[PDB]
């Protein structure tokens, strides 16, 4: 009914369903090997109801890995990179009994990385940063090291391409956060850094943005998800002093300023957690750790769901929750139901003729 | 169930095992074979309290889940005298 | 700029055009002013207009969003009206 | 670097290093014959070494042992059927490329077969059972044709209950005269040696996998069947059975009669003659046709195998994961070694430490 | 039958003879009773004695092995002592 606690997993979203795969957990007894959760399973969380469904996947199943990068385009999962018991990986997997598909793309694939970020444009997948072995851009060493590559993959024809960078690219880093708002591909934090950059996905030009005023503390293993066309949402992180973070920020894009966001989860800091935006103005974050991750035997991996109410809910959702609340009372009531209204709605959404049987 | 203990007089530490149902009087006889002192000349203590001879180890507060071989429960011992357990050395901090 | 939403029983609700765009249905009907609702009564449409001002005010708001009260006796009417209006 | 996923491979160890060879994986495909994979059990890191000479064909189901760091390989199934050839590879050599040696043994070898077991007694390798063609020689024991192979295989095959002795001093085959009821012919059974007792558990025969436990006394050559009172692990084949003490055998994984993969672990006490189920974190990672090797630090290291029913080849979930079962208390040096490695940011064996830190570099 | 092991600060640890034989170095000295470790402090020797109990208890247990806790401040000293005692 609930996935095992994990960190370093991937969570993708279509607006109403959240897909969770991979990650790793700490064993009960202290040891020197991490426990990677089974490759065979994929967890789906319904953001309207709050329950989980576990489906086992066959086919070209990718190995159990952590720190991978995933994206959900038209309910089609794209997975690249990560880290397993043998080392880093540069293999690219896709997933629409569901079957994983290992695709041999044209062009030159990137190196084996993890803790990177990704952007989604019209039909291109744009990956940035990471950490891994030696193979455009730079590659600073720590045998692995931080990354600057901006590899691009076309989903229409499956060709690995790299863009011509105009402007100052950001520094090598991993465990950064990426968010997409229109043609802007945002980066923030990592290494714990505090810089804020965006890349124009249309002109392929790097830009540096310097917010004015109070700014979030430099962090790693944070989450950055857009909550509007002019707002980004940052939660959690990992300071330079390694202090876990339970604070949330809202970054206005047009005004280029930062505002703190209040929430009832100040007692539950998270790092290496995933975050997904719902269609009801919420940010759903799952997994991550509350303790210090560097000490693996003392890690406290979480399987909880934290819901931030960033935007007001729709009138449909508000009314439906009122109906759900007053279920018994309304079952003994009656109300008018104009046919033209009902037919207009059922024209848009359809009506199932087999229900109730 | 088995409980694993440390019996500390002043600077002497006795590692020994016993059951929850075993009396603390029986624990004194274990000390007798090791330190050659009859039970009436001994007095065992927990953190601060004194244990009556008839009470069992589990009745005194020594459950199996706390008195483990890798982390035995401490039992103070006084002869015939105020109980005084000297601490061990201190590891250098990092 | 203001727009006028007219209920089935003949009430005229004049709201800000930006607020009325909260409903996708109203947005499509205005795109190219008045909008007529022959099947939404005023006790429902007035509640919808209150949601318009509530939704716009607390969108991208730093302070916590308050609860929107919905009386049980109008919940099902409001749900159907909201689905028709797409808001 | 990283050995590819495989089932039907062989894995042998000296208690410190695990040697991995052969096996197969789906695209069917046998893994490169010249590759020898060495897994360091202390550091948890893999190493690849190439081989030369009379390199055996790539095979699954071969039977291998490590005696005094010498690798001995018998039987198996390559792409052209079963074999009964015997190979030796001396891992003590300083060659950059180790030289395989195929030994023409004296005496009459066993039939061409795979998926068998072997016991290592004083100066002898004792092989038992398997699946393959009819013997090409007179042999003590019983062979039984697999009726499903008449219409579905290019040549009929079946199970045997043969016992064959390979004397490592002279490389001569022989067959002991045994007493008592030998176990039925079988394949995909599991063998474990404790002293002069060669235990055999499970396997498949005719129809339906089994959970009988037998042992052959390697001094008196007297077969014995053990009937433990109480619960027993379900019948299975393609399981692993590893001695973990002078009195305990460790059983993991396998394949039920109803084709269900298994993730259960059991310990059999030889003196008490009883089974006890073993709690472990790999309940969601069933394995069959895997290998298991005992470590010098009280661990059983499981490698390879398949998570599901591999009889459907295109849907077989072959693995290269390492599964570690802690079945005996570790040494304090090893425990203190792990503690120091666990805190490298706070403070040669500590220097090498482990590999593949998923957290480092963030 | 018990044995006495003395640390570098004069602390006396009385453990079972079967438990102390886990250390090969202790086995060698006893076979050549009490043993004096003029270079092992009491906070490390107490850790070592609990390992003796832990090793004997959970050997041939046919059960999952519990954790042996080792604090980071004592890890370096515990490693060297364990290496010296061959246990």
């Amino acid at each position: 009914a609930c996935p095992a606690e994990r960190s370093g997993h991937v969570a993708v979203s279509d607006g109403r369903h959240m897909f969770v795969w991979g990650g790793y957990k700490s064993n009960q007894v202290r040891g020197l090997y991490d426990f990677y959760l089974p490759r065979e399973e994929l967890w789906i969380y319904n953001m309207e109801t709050g329950r989980w469904k576990k489906i086992n996947t066959e086919g070209d199943v990718p190995p159990s890995m952590s720190g991978s990068c995933a994206v959900c385009v038209d309910r089609v999962l794209y997975l690249f990179g990560g880290h397993h018991s043998r080392g880093n990986t540069n293999k690219f997997y896709m997933l629409d009994v569901l079957q994983w598909e290992r695709i041999d793309c044209q062009g030159i694939p990137p190196s084996s990385k993890d803790k990177l970020g990704v952007w989604v444009y019209k039909n291109k997948l744009i990956f940035f940063g990471g950490y891994g072995y030696l193979p455009l851009g730079t590659f600073e060493f720590d045998p692995r090291g931080w990354n600057d590559h901006v590899h691009i993959l076309d989903t229409e024809t499956f060709t690995w391409s790299q863009p011509i960078t105009t402007g100052k690219a950001p520094s090598p880093r991993a465990a950064h956060a990426c968010a997409t708002v229109g043609n802007r591909g945002f980066v923030f934090g990592g290494r714990r850094m505090n810089d804020l950059h965006y890349l124009n996905l249309d002109t392929w030009e790097w830009n540096e943005l310097i917010p004015q005023g109070i700014c979030p503390v430099g962090r790693s293993w944070h989450s950055l998800t857009p909550v509007s066309s002019d707002h980004l949402f940052l939660f959690g992180g990992f300071t330079t002093d390694k202090q876990p973070l339970s604070d949330a920020w809202t970054y206005c894009i047009s005004k280029n300023e930062w505002i703190q966001f209040n929430h009832p989860y100040t007692e539950k800091p998270r790092l290496w957690h995933t975050a997904c935006a719902s269609d009801e103005g919420e940010v759903i974050v799952f997994g991550g750790c509350a303790n210090n991750l560097l000490v693996h035997h003392r890690a406290a991996h979480s399987n909880e769901i934290l819901i931030f109410s960033v935007q007001p809910k729709s009138l449909v959702r508000l009314s439906l929750e009122a109906v759900i609340c007053f279920k018994e009372m309304l079952a003994n009531s009656w109300n008018c139901l104009p046919k033209h209204l009902l037919h207009s709605v059922n024209q848009r959404f359809g009506s199932n003729n087999t229900s109730g049987s | 169930m088995d409980v694993f203990l440390m019996i500390r007089r002043h600077k002497t530490t006795i590692f020994t095992d016993a059951k929850e149902s075993s009396t603390v009087f029986e624990l004194k006889r274990i000390v007798e074979g090791i330190l050659k002192r009859p039970p009436d000349e001994q007095r065992l203590y927990k953190d601060d309290q004194l244990l009556d001879d008839g009470k069992t180890l589990g009745e005194c507060g020594f459950t199996s889940q706390t008195a483990r071989p890798q982390a035995p429960a401490t039992v103070g011992l006084a002869f015939r005298e105020a109980l005084c357990i000297e601490p061990f050395s201190s590891p250098p901090e990092l | 700029m203001y727009v006028k939403l007219i209920s089935s029983d003949g009430h005229e609700f004049i709201v800000k055009r930006e607020h009325a765009l909260t409903s996708g249905t109203i947005k499509a009907m205005l795109s190219g002013n008045e909008v007529n609702f022959r099947e939404i009564p005023s006790h429902v449409l007035s509640k919808v207009c209150m949601y318009f001002t509530y939704k716009v005010r607390y969108t991208n708001s730093s302070t916590e969003i308050p609860e929107f009260p919905i009386a049980p006796e109008i919940a099902l009417e409001l749900l159907m009206a909201a689905n028709f209006l797409d808001c």
